[PDB]
RNA sequence: AUGGAGAGUUUGAUCCUGGCUCAGGAUGAACGCUGGCGGCGUGCCUAAUACAUGCAAGUCGAGCGAACGGACGAGAAGCUUGCUUCUCUGAUGUUAGCGGCGGACGGGUGAGUAACACGUGGAUAACCUACCUAUAAGACUGGGAUAACUUCGGGAAACCGGAGCUAAUACCGGAUAAUAUUUUGAACCGCAUGGUUCAAAAGUGAAAGACGGUCUUGCUGUCACUUAUAGAUGGAUCCGCGCUGCAUUAGCUAGUUGGUAAGGUAACGGCUUACCAAGGCAACGAUGCAUAGCCGACCUGAGAGGGUGAUCGGCCACACUGGAACUGAGACACGGUCCAGACUCCUACGGGAGGCAGCAGUAGGGAAUCUUCCGCAAUGGGCGAAAGCCUGACGGAGCAACGCCGCGUGAGUGAUGAAGGUCUUCGGAUCGUAAAACUCUGUUAUUAGGGAAGAACAUAUGUGUAAGUAACUGUGCACAUCUUGACGGUACCUAAUCAGAAAGCCACGGCUAACUACGUGCCAGCAGCCGCGGUAAUACGUAGGUGGCAAGCGUUAUCCGGAAUUAUUGGGCGUAAAGCGCGCGUAGGCGGUUUUUUAAGUCUGAUGUGAAAGCCCACGGCUCAACCGUGGAGGGUCAUUGGAAACUGGA
């Protein structure tokens, strides 16, 4: 079987029901400069009993689109 | 403009005719069973077996595709 | 559907041919599955042919259909005897 | 190591800072002057403005009824046995219509689009797929209609309506047949949802013939048909990352964010609708505004960069404007339909017709961009059993120095330095070996002969072979034979004749290679900048001479360079432009020493991929070159996986 891209993050949104949204921290290296400057991209993700909060890190897999924006799903909770 | 074009609007009305008769019957049958699955009919399972009879049908005449028919009769019969 | 084809190359009064895989409804000279060889009709008055056995061979088992020229070079290259030879012993 | 030039101009003079300007390269260029040819390319960038005319999509009689044509050849003698009719047979054929397939391709354009549109890398346990290939199982039994046709009727027309009649591989019922649907047993498995496989029932779903062979009260070949499962192909969705300016645009959003349920779609999903909650996005630039098809590439630069997105290839979007569905495997469809609008056209005023961003071509706009050509011979596509038909795709031809490359406009000898022009110290000097003269040549030109490749074939005709069959015909495969070229009597070749017909353009104060005379006199003019010209101008205009290029040479426009003048490479801020008046601090950036560990950055491999074309390198083919072909090399901030661990990060 071919394998879902898999990222870690933060989760920095536990307000939606059955939803988290996970804050994943990646280098961009500028195309002139070639310093590397951090970018965060936010992820809406599945979380069907609203285990995860806020401030907790968690391992996300890519899914069939879930709603409107949610293309994630909860593997494991890293840290609380 | 071309021969074959005033050819074709000809057999698209005569297409459109027979498929919107068989299309109409289907339809009414799917509602009619679904009435009598609901209501607990006595006709029940005569009406749902119609029902299937005439979506199968408009599945091989290119009518509805196999994918709906097939969410049809699972439907219908999943009431019965 | 698929076609195993001569796609036109070189200049005006100078053709040189690639055998190419390509769904029918592609342009001549655009999009291609894949090359299996080359044809020069012009080259010192005899046609030069290079063809792929193991691909030409791997299309035909596919259901790619030569265009009749392409069968003519298949023939000449021995590839179309063994496509019946392998076909009819199957 | 293959690659890197500077100059002028601020001053009385100077060094520095600093802008400005120039020498280079490039173009779908245009304009001015000029103009021999060939090869290979390129040629509406503007009005996605409007379009007269022809052409750009058909095909199939081996699906079907019918009609035409009526051979071969049936009867009487007009006494005309060469002409005659219906009382026949009626062959090869042909066509309007029905039906199948195609018309969703190919071709055009870049309006819209700042978006998963595109590029690159992944995912679909959320998908769909005519034709083609393979395998397996089938193709049973019936029926009711309708074009064409005939007749009647209504219309100016476009084109409708009624009655009667008639086929199909047209349409429809029933039978039989699923891995499809429901339900119940299991077994194994992944990445939530879940995948897979095997059993037991239930409801439900097909089909077709045509043309041939034969041993013909029945088998069979080819093609067509149906279902199921694969392959191939094409398409769809999702996602990571990359991909544009403006903050004198800071807030934005209410199907909006999520959930639940239902409907809907190939399919996941606010996709939609109710219901519930208040979410979602944004200084890591939301929202708005402006502009734009994207890419492979292309131009420039030593490089790093900068600029651009013609031709060709890929992807996307559009088809008078806007909306919509129908048919279909596939379209919400350039040369289909319906509606609305604008425009154009016809009319009997009731109502009709139309869409060059297909190829030519026209008008208009513009600085500016081609022939209303030839052929399906080649390659490719649609249809057909096939011959074949269709094909403005395409192959060719035409026009244009628009570009690139190649070759010409002569060559040898030639002082006797002629004549003449120009200058002059009046001695001469220069044009100038230039000319003439003499000799020679024929690229080219002209004339006359010869004359390629590109052609493979397909088909048909034999022979063999393989599968299958009782056998045959066919079918696949192999080998022979005939026949097919728009260009075109073109390219090329040969012979004869002739230096005869074939050079222009810009510049010459400096940068910057090349100076004098005369005219003119801050005028007329020149000019990229420094400037030049007011009476002895190498700067104006002309002449002689010279220089640089050459079928071109100049000018203008635009981009990169020089410009280290946005400086990562590669600059600065005491007085030249530039340190916030100064604190307190948030985010962010950065951070002392050792050990252990990890491996995100880093380093080193492997695998997949980064189309083809191009660039580069090599080789080969064109008389050379341009050009063409082939093989490498290169191109990721790429993904996956294996190592190393100093440094950065994490613990
Ligand atoms: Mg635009
Ligand atoms: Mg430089
Ligand atoms: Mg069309
Ligand atoms: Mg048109
Ligand atoms: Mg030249
Ligand atoms: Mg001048
Ligand atoms: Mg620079
Ligand atoms: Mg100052
Ligand atoms: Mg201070
Ligand atoms: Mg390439």
């Amino acid at each position: 079987r071919n394998d879902r891209k898999v990222y870690v993050g933060k989760v920095v949104s536990d307000k939606m029901d059955k939803t988290i949204t996970v804050l994943v921290e990646t280098y961009k290296t500028h195309k002139l400069y070639g310093k590397r400057v951090k970018y965060s991209k936010k992820y809406k993700t599945h979380d069907e009993n609203n285990s995860a909060k806020l401030g907790d890190i968690v391992k996300i897999q890519e899914t069939r689109p879930l709603s409107a924006t949610k293309r994630f799903r909860l593997v494991e909770i890293v840290e609380e | 403009n071309i021969k074959s074009a005033i050819k074709r609007v000809k057999t698209t009305e005569k297409a459109e005719a027979r498929n919107i008769s068989q299309k109409s019957a289907m339809r009414t049958a799917v509602k009619n069973a679904k009435t009598a699955v609901s209501n607990n009919a006595d006709n029940k399972n005569e009406l749902v077996s119609l029902a299937v009879k005439l979506v199968d049908k408009a599945a091989q005449s290119n009518l509805i595709h196999s994918n709906k028919a097939d969410r049809i009769k699972s439907q219908l019969m999943t009431a019965n | 559907a698929v076609k195993i084809r001569l796609t036109r190359l070189g200049s005006k009064r100078n053709p040189f041919y690639r055998i190419v895989v390509a769904d029918a409804r592609s342009p001549r000279d655009g999009r291609i599955i894949e090359q299996i060889g080359t044809y020069n009709p012009t080259s010192a008055n005899a046609p030069e042919i290079k063809v792929d056995e193991a691909l030409a061979l791997k299309w035909l088992n596919d259901g790619a259909k030569p265009t009749d020229t392409v069968h003519n070079i298949l023939s000449k290259e021995g590839i179309m005897k063994k496509f019946d030879e392998q076909k009819k012993a199957k």
